[PDB]
């Protein structure tokens, strides 16, 4: 079927009568069974072996077990897990990745219950890694009873979270990752860590009312998945126990330490066990905080379950390294030393076992061990399977393949050709057409007929022969030579103030913000915000937060305004400064108005093979993004269009489809890129992708010799040229392009100011297209898309994963054992090191601690020939770790880089550590990140609160969101020219960049040329009750007020209802009188105020006569003053006596009718009855 | 180029006058392209054989022959396939 | 030698160097040995009684640091366990 795609190939695979020896002889359990085949039989053998029942699969690295659940997926579909092993060491200071631990605790669960539906189908196959065989577990996980949350269950909301805690969740105010949790009012939000999408769980008393999937961007309901049963598994593999707590209280009396505790040492590990609350790097403490006699995997096997180990001599090579590198962590990180001032044998017990006790304790469990080898012994039993031919970059042997297909089939045989990518197999059907051979796509999940040549799509990594079956199967990769392991969630989902914070409101200024406050005003709680400013504190209400935005500017503290009108004009000259930027961002758009720039013709089909060669899936976004590009090419109207995206997410693939579209109009296209490192990495992605058409690359980097540099590539008047990759040596005079189509950039902020001056004359022109990866806000993309298109992709293809990151003192055994263990999966590091004048220093000493590395320093200060070539070395992997500065780090992509040592993390912003920290782990291998700290002084406490910031990756508003918007100031000021700091600081930025808005229509309009005060005796607020978090309740007040429409408001509710449960009362009265200010907007009243007990006022209204007279004959006892221009009503009264006055809804509905009547209008043309 | 560096530089050699390393450089490795303008200015032909496929060149219809790498299956077959060529004539 | 590793270590930094010395134990001198002839590395800063007593077809060039405080007999068969294979 859709799932299983290659059960119909395999089962007749298994027609072959030595696999079906396989199957007697393993059915009456034998205790020794070698078989010997080649590597790409493992698919095989294990569905044989899983004829008999379910087994465990044993491969040597974590990629091995990767693609043989792949294939093993394809033919049994659910019923085959992987059993994942941890990203960390068993004793390491670093707990492994919360969806490891769910996908190993839901595994061995699914185990302990092959009928819970609710988990997943029976286990047929279990396919691990030697790691997670060797490493013991506390045989008592599977008995934690996990968190079920089903509709109709009846529990108490209490002990659920009290519940989620100690299966270490991490409770938060809005659920981001796995492992969150969020709790409302009624609702109670999680993500489990094996689930897609995170839940929110409705309770209405001690019972679950409604469940419902949502999405971590919005954080709104997805109503087309359907939620069934969620079960929460915890996130780490142990119970938060009140003996835990004990024994950790116990164990800290030993390293007491209780006051100024340093984030990243044992005390304040222990220190925090004792509370109670889950931390970083406590499983290796597991044998001091749960002491149980160890078990290994094999025993949560059903009994008579065998092991099946693949190539045995590489587990064992493996097994020493995993040995060797454990106890190098044990001893680096619980050195005597490194606790402070618990024996390190102690913890052994959770360390790896050795190959032969893993081997021992699997047959003294009732589990035979079995092996299969690629190395033939005489012992052993060879099944007559070979490999398939590998057509290694040659065509001759593609169509020797071929023809030996062509032979089979002509004998009556069985060939299938097995395709794992998309789009791969009409091509291999082509191909096979050309070779003179019948091909057909096979259905998913069929055989292929005899005769003809079936071509499946299948995850299959290589081919298999068997004459036995009379089968032969070969697949794209034994004819390419090309791996593939091969939708996902959006990504931008506030403003988040601290007590110190400094905020600009746009009437007074510069504040301090100190608290949120209610003050209550004749039994009308209302709530405010509250400004410290200068010779004072500012209330300012909930239907003014529009006037707010946080600081972000001067690093040096502005100084506070105050209620002088001085604030005005430090507005007024700011805004003319920024007239001048607006203007000469239009001119351009008035230069790309009547530019007769030549639109292209459409797509030819080169374009259609070409894009199809395309190895990944491409992101909804990412489409988007290329059909904007061909449209804006197709138009006549010059293109100037940006794509903003994180790396990685494909924004370098638009361009080598529209840099490949020009060159079938006949034109030339260039690519400037700041450094010669972007320039080769750019130039090897458009050979590869644009290979086998008649397309010449060329590139113009620093080191590019003059006999090719002045000859070949300079020589674009020649027209041979089709696509350059260059640095700024393009821009130079002496270059002359003969037919310029295309001109794409890459990070244009990284440009010298003359050269960026000497791209902008090139924009009116031809077409640009520049990539960036830093964003820009909202508002600006909004606000300037008249000048300017810009498209983003918030579409990941993969999925990223957080790097792991550790705080704490500087160790030279820990950073030894971190290095090795990047350098022993053949990777390199980052050592960051700022003091340029000791950088070689400390390079020598990285070279003490790991004199079998290859070491160099890169900085600042080095002549750019001496320093892009040290970065071209890395890249080319010439050397394994790089000490150099954060300027040389932020501005380098090397996928292969995904250790960071951080020496000195204390001198460094949260900003600079968030950068710093995303140049590692981008790829699918996982990252790690040291921030470290010098032992030797003390810490200042400024330091400690920074650094135990980010500690937690999980910073929404810690100051990582406040970071975040400065990584959005060299994006806007890259886009606004250059920065200027002279007006933004005093000002604000948000404030600053609100004037080019303002500007940019006041141009972009050259075709054309050219707040409600309601002060009533009404409850209108957003409890606490309905919404905990003060930072969400004010988002919540603010996006009310900016609601322009009753279908924005209507919208804001729905949000309302879905994020926190039904309106209360108070909220319910809040939206009314929101939508009253739009009945004021609409006729344009300022303020609705009562005068008195008794009065009303509606401030600006002028009455024509008519209107005069029927304000006397419907409303008694009003008046209209033409003066001040109001009109004030009396109140009516509710019910009868000498009786209260009317409140809150019906006075709203009663001001909202006098409204109407005034103004023509009905009375009854609208009610707040609504929500 | 490190080698001239090296071996003349002015602290290897330190007399009292330089050694005027640029002078010698002339008589160094000339670039690829130099030999080929020389080559070809010369009367000789600049020609080429790659084992990458190019289809601005002329391929020639020459395949591998089949290696062992240690397969006693590919022993067999290779003496399995010349006795079926020459059996075919 | 700890610091005649971290000078040539300063001087060709994309080599990866060690020492191997009598003063280790021997399980430290032949792992370090071990992983030299497995070319996991590619300077071994050594002595005089270790290096004669290796057999490494790789190893091609010599540099004897203070050739003056040396015998004949003792540098020639310095210079006679480099250069015996099919490279000068």
């Amino acid at each position: 079927s859709v799932q299983t795609p290659i059960a119909g190939l395999v089962e007749l695979a298994l027609s072959d009568p030595s696999l079906q020896d396989v199957i007697r002889r393993a059915a009456d359990r034998p205790a020794d069974l070698a078989l010997v085949g080649p590597a790409s039989a493992r698919v095989l053998v294990a569905a044989a072996l899983a004829q008999n029942g379910p087994l465990l699969v044993v491969a040597a690295t974590g990629r091995e077990a990767d693609e043989l659940t792949a294939e093993l997926r394809g033919v049994f579909g659910d019923s085959v897990a992987l059993f994942p092993s941890w990203e960390t060491l068993p004793h390491e200071r670093l707990s492994p990745g919360v969806e490891t631990v769910g996908a190993r605790l839901m595994l061995l669960r699914r185990l302990a219950r092959p009928d819970d539906e609710t988990l997943g189908a029976p286990l047929r196959v279990v396919v691990t890694t030697t790691r997670s065989l060797l490493q013991p577990m506390a045989p008592d996980l599977v008995d934690i009873e996990p968190v079920t949350l089903s509709v109709g269950a009846e529990m108490e909301f209490e002990d659920v979270v009290a519940r989620l805690v100690d299966l270490s969740y991490t409770r938060v105010d809005m659920v981001g990752k796995r492992g969150e949790f969020a709790v409302r009012g009624g609702i109670l939000d999680v993500f489990p860590p094996t689930a897609e999408h995170p839940v929110r769980v409705e309770f209405w008393g001690d019972e679950i009312s409604e469940m419902r999937a949502f999405a971590i961007a919005d954080q709104r309901s997805i109503p087309e998945v359907p939620v069934q049963t969620v079960v929460a598994v915890p996130c780490r593999e142990l119970l938060m126990t009140d003996d835990v707590r004990e024994r950790a209280a116990a164990l800290a009396a030993e390293h007491p330490t209780t006051e100024n505790t340093v984030p990243g040492t044992v005390p304040d590990m222990l220190a925090k066990l004792a509370e109670g609350i889950p931390v970083d790097g406590m499983e290796a403490l597991l044998p001091l905080l749960h002491p149980i006699e160890p078990t290994t995997l094999t025993r949560h096997l059903p009994e008579g379950a065998p092991v099946l180990v693949c190539d045995p001599e590489k587990v064992r090579t493996r097994a020493a390294d995993l040995i060797k590198t454990g106890r190098e962590f044990l001893e680096a990180s619980w050195s005597t030393a490194a606790v402070g001032g618990i024996d390190l044998e102690a913890l052994g017990a959770s360390g790896f076992v050795t190959f032969e006790e893993a081997r021992e304790a699997a047959r003294e469990g009732g589990h035979p061990w079995w092996t299969l080898s690629q190395l033939s012994d005489e012992s052993a039993v060879e099944l007559d399977i070979r490999s398939a031919p590998s057509a290694r970059g040659s065509q001759h042997n593609l169509e020797e393949i071929f023809a030996m297909l062509r032979a089979h089939v002509a004998t009556g045989g069985y060939a299938a050709v097995v395709t794992p990518g998309i789009g791969t197999a009409h091509r291999v059907v082509e191909q096979l057409g050309e070779a003179d051979t019948a091909a057909t796509i096979l259905e998913p999940g069929t055989a292929p007929k005899a005769g003809v040549v079936g071509v499946l799509k299948g995850p299959l990594c290589s081919g298999v022969v068997l004459p036995g079956a009379n089968l032969v199967i070969i697949t794209e990769t034994d004819l390419t030579g090309n791996r593939v392991t091969a939708a996902a969630k959006r990504r931008n989902v506030p403003l988040a103030l601290t007590a110190g914070d400094l905020v600009v409101h746009d009437q007074h200024g510069i504040g301090k913000f100190v608290e949120m406050t209610e003050r209550v005003v004749g039994g009308a709680r209302r709530e405010y915000l509250v400004l410290e400013y200068a010779s004072d504190k500012l209330y300012v209400p909930m239907d003014s937060l529009d006037q707010l935005s946080r600081y972000v500017g001067g690093e040096a503290p502005s100084l506070s305004r105050l209620g002088g009108s001085d604030w005005a004009n430090t507005k007024t000259k700011a805004r003319r400064a920024v007239r001048e930027i607006a203007s000469e961002l239009v001119a351009l758009y008035a230069k790309r108005q009547s530019a007769p720039g030549h639109a292209f013709g459409p797509d030819t089909p080169w374009q259609a093979e070409m894009e199809d060669a395309f190895g990944f899936t491409e992101t909804i976004d990412q489409l988007t993004a290329i059909q904007e590009v061909k449209s804006d090419m197709e138009k006549p109207v010059p293109m100037d269009r940006v794509i903003c995206g994180d790396v990685g997410y494909g924004k370098t693939e638009i361009a080598v489809r529209a840099a490949f579209k020009a060159v079938q109009d006949g034109k030339q296209v260039a690519v400037l890129v700041p450094t010669t490192l972007l320039a080769d990495q750019h130039l090897q992605t458009f050979t590869n992708r644009m290979a086998g058409f008649p397309v010449t690359v060329k590139g113009l980097s620093r080191f590019t010799d003059p006999a090719e540099s002045r000859a070949v590539i300079e020589g674009l008047k020649d027209g041979s040229v089709d696509v350059v990759i260059g640095t700024h040596r393009l821009l130079q005079t002496g270059v002359t392009w003969k037919d310029l189509g295309l001109i794409i950039v890459d990070e244009e902020q990284r440009f010298g100011v003359e050269h960026k001056e000497h791209i902008k004359s090139m924009r009116t022109h031809v077409d640009v297209l520049t990539m960036s990866a830093t964003p820009i806000p909202r508002t600006l993309e909004m606000s300037l898309a008249g000048i300017r298109e810009m498209s983003t992709i918030l579409t990941p293809p993969e999925e990223r994963y957080p790097v792991l990151t550790y705080v704490g003192p500087h160790d030279d055994k820990q950073v030894a054992a971190a290095l090795r263990r990047e350098l022993l999966r053949d990777g390199q590091a980052f050592y960051i090191h700022n003091r340029v004048r000791t950088i070689d220093e400390a390079a020598a000493r990285v070279r003490q601690l790991v004199p079998e590395a290859r070491v160099v320093v890169a900085h600042g200060q080095m002549n750019e020939e001496t320093l892009e070539k040290t970065v071209e070395g890395f890249w080319n992997r010439e050397y394994d770790i790089l000490v150099c500065t954060t300027i040389v780090e932020t501005g380098l992509d090397i996928s292969n880089a995904n250790t960071l040592i951080v020496e000195r993390a204390d001198t460094f912003g949260l900003s600079q550590l968030h950068q710093l920290r995303g140049r590692v782990g981008r790829s699918r291998e996982r990252g790690y990140a040291y921030f470290l700290y010098p032992p030797n002084k003390p810490l200042t406490e400024t330091a400690y609160d920074r650094l135990a910031t980010i500690a937690q990756n999980n910073e929404l508003g810690a100051g990582m969101a406040v970071a975040m918007k400065d990584l959005e100031i060299r994006g806007a000021g890259n886009v606004l020219g250059a920065e200027q700091s002279g007006h933004v600081a005093g000002v604000g930025f948000d404030l600053y960049v609100r004037l080019v808005g303002e500007a940019v229509e006041a141009y972009r309009a050259a075709a054309d040329g050219k707040d409600v005060r309601i002060d009533l005796p009404v409850d209108a607020h957003l409890p606490p009750e309905y919404i905990g978090s003060d930072r969400l309740r004010l988002e919540a007040y603010r996006r009310l007020a900016a609601a322009a429409d009753d279908d924005a408001v209507a919208s804001v509710v729905d949000e309302l209802i879905d994020r926190y449960g039904p309106l209360p009362e108070p909220a319910q009265r809040l939206v009314a009188v929101a939508r009253l200010r739009l009945l004021c907007r609409e006729f344009g009243i300022t303020e609705i105020g009562a005068v008195s007990a008794s009065t009303v006022r509606l401030s600006p209204m002028v009455l024509p006569d008519s209107a005069q007279l029927r304000l006397k004959r419907m409303y008694p006892g009003g008046h209209y003053r033409a003066t001040t221009s109001t009109v004030q009503v009396p109140l009516p009264r509710a019910g009868e006596g000498v009786a209260p006055r009317i409140r809150d809804l019906e006075l709203v509905q009663w001001v909202a009718g006098l409204v109407l009547v005034l103004n023509g209008k009905g009375q009854g043309d609208v009610d707040m009855s609504k929500f | 180029r490190e080698f001239l560096e090296a071996s003349w530089s002015t602290a290897a050699v330190g007399g009292d006058a330089p050694i005027d390393l640029e002078a010698l450089g002339a008589s160094g490795f000339v670039t690829f392209e130099e030999a080929r303008e020389a080559a070809r200015e010369g009367g000789h032909p600049w020609w080429t054989l790659s084992q990458l496929s190019d289809e601005s060149a002329v391929e020639l219809d020459i395949r591998s022959a089949p290696s062992a790498r240690g397969s006693q299956h590919n022993l067999e077959e290779i003496f399995a396939m010349l006795r079926a060529h020459v059996a075919t004539g």
